[PDB]
């Protein structure tokens, strides 16, 4: 039984990493493409 | 009698001021609308709030 809890609290907790990694991800996609528009901008409406 | 045609085209003009302002404001108003609605999708978009 105390086997089968320690189990169940790794799979929970490896699910929870695996949820925070997930948005981790999605919100270093959104940088990322956030950080490629400034440069965008950058070059182009410098330009004058 | 001139000047009172005057005056009557003026009053139309006001008339078509007025007007003109509230088209104006509507416009605003809905690009206001739009611009705050690119916000919603970048802000939000990005995560960093």
């Amino acid at each position: 039984t105390s086997i089968r809890e320690t189990l169940e609290n790794g799979e929970t907790r490896m699910k929870m990493l695996n949820e925070f990694v997930k948005k981790t991800s999605e919100e270093i996609d959104s940088l990322n493409e956030d950080v490629e528009e400034i440069k965008l901008q950058k070059e182009k409406e410098l330009h004058k | 009698s001139a000047h009172l045609k005057l005056k009557e085209m003026q009053k139309v003009l006001n008339a078509h001021r007025q007007r003109a302002m509230e088209a104006r404001s509507s416009l605003s108003k809905a690009q206001n609308k739009s611009k705050v609605l690119t916000a919603l999708s970048r802000l939000q978009k990005s995560g960093r709030i």
